[PDB]
């Protein structure tokens, strides 16, 4: 199997060589006189290119940079979701963090930092349950952490629901009214 | 003094983890004062880089002990946090490859900076999380006061 | 009791005389040689005014317009919520509409029209249940109707939740990531 | 012809619901052709207004029958939809006071416009809902194609 | 005007005399040789009763308890929303609390306590903004407080949205999938 | 490259041979005298097994079933998200459906059917925009489709928000009250 | 000793706020030791109740000073927290009527219990909030550790 | 009649797409009446399966034309919808491999059932969507009235 130096150097090479092709990372396996390097990106159309144009160019430019003889390495491609934009991955990540004794606030911060550095427009983390001591056993808490989520105009929203019995079955009604701030502004 | 071909041999040995021939080299053939100057041809990566990326903790500790003993305190700091052409510290590589023992050694005993940002704008904190190395990442978030930025 | 003409004429008078005092409506009761008119508005501070300044002025200006002798009528005030901005009232209203054979779409339209004419910035109505025929008994529908609710950037939001077992109790995790549209725009 | 004091008496009788003295007046003392011209002093409100606001369906139907019989079709339309100084039709008042029978009579048989907007910008549709007269409002939403606007 | 003792004693009388009629409170005004007591409840149909049956009974039973001569007091009725079940009132209440130097946690507790004592099935309060010190100016917080809100199965929900360009206009897509816990339970 | 028959037969084999290992699908590539078969599952720990115990067993059991000589095929593993439980994949799927002229209702049905057959506990699809003709240009619609989402008790929820000006900054307040149905049930 | 008719007169004077005739009564006509025993006929409400509900702070402070001076410490505690037939303390009434000065006096100087629950299950904390007396309610939430219960 | 080894050869040729040797075989060496009976050794999969999975539309159409011409209408229906040991139709395989032309041919001209469920409970509708073959899936949802079930 490939060593950590190889992973590191491949990562350096590709992040620069595949800047806008949404490069994620790389997997690599070693076999009898063959070495396989799987490239993972968000879009594989730019990577494979016109009939392997970008692929074969890389494959040879990789030989020159890592001194492999022709025919000893080959480049593959796989589409993967960006990890820093994956809600699923970050929730799982938060799960790991919590299960290993990291304070909620610090875990939230980690994820939020990672997601913004990954280029999101906004991120929200919320952890809920019996986070602090309370006299009522049924009392529950939520700590939320957010960057760039929502407008000031969301604080002018009231909602009601009703439950109505009809012949065809029971219907649910929900009404949302967003009040006009420019009708309650002082003076 | 020390030519490129022999700098290469020294760091190929750090890569391999041949600690035995490393002590061999620096007790008899090269001054330990010069270990901190051996850099790869293409990358500018040090021997610390190679050993760190490969999780060879005993080799890593030796390299650090030797450099510390043979150089000034300023020279030691500049070495641990030395960056290659791509702007990566040994820590960056250790975090990418999820080598926890190396990381604790670098940060606890030898006070490596995990906030150094590379040519792409990423620090060790990012790199760990970006490669799914949750053990290294959780260590960072406990050890340091890490918050999101502007 | 006061007749419908009186209610109507009082309503005409007050809507003009109390234009910015957030005038809602009026209740009125008649007693032995006394006639009570309760004014309902959103803010009663402008209506009562400086020591009944606005009240006593009205009370006399009402005598002149409706030809009551002095001491035969008196003006009261009550704070009420605006009906067209009340989520609770409109949901109840929708309930009435549905229970009296009005199609969902028409009921929704009525409420939405009323709420905007009442000066809201936005309104949403949603009715859910078995609104149409389906082969699976568990299949449910929702018809939504909205004016000025949400941004285009809300369509770049993915969320995941996890459920984690901790010593202190079970924790809930929620992660929201809003992707940057300016990083997926073609070209 | 017909002076203000006697116009007042006629509409005070519509208000009261004294249908008996109304037929009395228009068979013998005043031409039925002139009923559509009697307006209150202050408001400009017609007799239709008064009877409509007070839910006197028999008086309302009489007023309408008489006007229809004694005037042109154009004059009848202009009467049913006649507005006072505040811009209100009889329909507006009937809707405010939640008088369903009057409303069905005005809209079904005599084709009143519930979309006429007053000095404050409100039509009968709004007025009904604004006074919590849900029966009148539900009737409007079935009868007419009512949607929100700009 | 009526004194505080009168308000208090009226409140004692009515809370017992109108136990299931959803009694809220009472307003009272005093006039020339007449005294008006407005009763406020959730449903006024039980209060007014069959042709003022319950009203006139009260009016006389009130004379006997407070020693008013017949014809000196009269009872009115008004429908109001229950204050402890009114989202609008409790949000306004929370606003008052915050503006008068009460810590968020304590304000939330007050409201939650009041709402449950008022007989709600569940209550949630959330306050958001720059609640604590942070290095990024755009970093925002939310503290949530809840009793009896949500199921454990809500922590198995992932959502994605897409934004699609069509001829007729731009469409929004939202997909919610609730995973089956009984398919991920260990062993 | 492998033909469609091979993909099909591999899929038949693995779905039975890897029933509880959460088998998803298979990728396969063909090279100079080597044939690579990448297995994709939800958990790769059961698949790889104790030191490739399950892998090597499969690899040989595959030789016997497809008549490959030893050393001509090798089995790999990759962790992927289940497609029918992926909110992201189904939203993208819905996007494809809409862009290719499929009616909203039919597209929604497709996704909902797929997700339940994939073993979810519940699924919701919602499409919004100018879905139908309306006189106001700002009037927007939403059609929702759901299986097993929410409780009847959600129709007893009213919410209000307030926006409060404080020294430290502007705070947002949200209050949710869930009314007790067992306090409004007739009789 | 002290009959009902004269107990009534004493508390009617507390109600009115006639502090002048109160000092008059307890310096000369009745022992101050007996002030804590005067209760209304119907309700069992004390003079503290009446003065408290009506916001007569000077009368309230006098009543408290006198009772404190003339009775045991145990008797003073039992008086401040005395409940009528409906189970209400003076504090309950003061909170219902939103009398802040009285409330601070009762709770700060004379340590009244705002957690006493009446026949309907409500304490002063509830009563304040239920009557929209936000000033009194905010005072309670600062002063005491108030949380929701089971 | 026709032995296993020669059934295999026939379907290996369908797999390959050698339409030329297929017509060769069924004009001269085997009766076309027997094409519908050739099944693989292990799977029980027909020649329709092989050609369908591999997107060989001309071979597929030939197989269908021949079977239709040489057999009863009942025998043709039982053939198109024939399932292997795993319970899969040719349609299932065509949908898994996203072969649109074959699918339209099977469903439009020869009325294949896409609702047949295999040993794992899946129909062609599921299989298409499960392999990300959105073109085939969108075709199904237009062509048939497809809804979720119990």
């Amino acid at each position: 199997v490939a060593d950590g130096v190889f992973y590191a150097e491949l990562n350096e090479f590709f992040t620069r060589e595949l800047a806008e092709e949404g490069y994620s990372g790389v997997e690599v396996r070693v076999t009898p006189t063959k070495t396989e390097v799987i490239i993972r990106a968000t879009r594989t159309q730019d990577v494979l290119g016109e009939n392997g144009r970008r692929i074969n160019e890389l494959t040879l430019l990789v030989q020159k940079r890592f001194k492999y003889a022709p025919g000893t390495i080959v480049l593959y491609a796989e589409r993967v979701q960006d990890r820093g934009l994956s809600a699923v991955a970050q929730a799982e990540s938060m799960k790991f963090k919590l299960l290993n004794g990291l304070a909620i606030r610090r875990a939230a911060y980690g994820v939020v930092r990672y997601v913004m550095e990954s280029g999101a427009k906004g991120c929200e983390v919320v952890v809920s349950g019996k986070l602090r001591a309370a006299r009522a056993k049924a009392m529950k808490f939520a700590d939320g952490f957010l960057i760039h989520s929502g407008q000031p105009v969301n604080d002018f929203i009231d909602t009601a629901t009703r439950h109505v019995l009809m012949r065809q079955g029971v219907l649910g009604i929900k009404v949302k009214i967003m009040r006009d701030p420019a009708k309650s502004r002082t003076g | 003094p020390l030519d490129q071909e022999d700098q290469d041999t020294i760091i190929l040995d750090a890569r391999a983890g041949d600690l035995d021939s490393l002590k061999d080299i620096f007790t008899t053939l090269v001054s330990p004062e010069l270990l901190s100057t051996c850099k790869e041809s293409e990358s500018d990566s040090t021997a610390l880089h190679m050993a760190a990326a490969n999780g060879h903790i005993e080799t890593v500790r030796y390299i650090l002990e030797t450099v510390s003993r043979a150089n000034s305190a300023e020279d030691l700091k500049a070495f641990v946090n030395e960056v290659n052409k791509t702007g990566n510290t040994a820590l960056h590589w250790a975090s990418l490859n999820g080598k926890l023992d190396v990381v604790k050694l670098l940060c606890d005993e030898y006070e490596a900076d995990p906030f150094i940002r590379n040519k792409f704008g990423h620090d060790a904190i990012f790199e760990a999380e970006n490669s799914g190395k949750e053990e290294v990442e959780t260590y960072f978030l406990k050890k340091y006061d890490v918050e999101p930025e502007d």
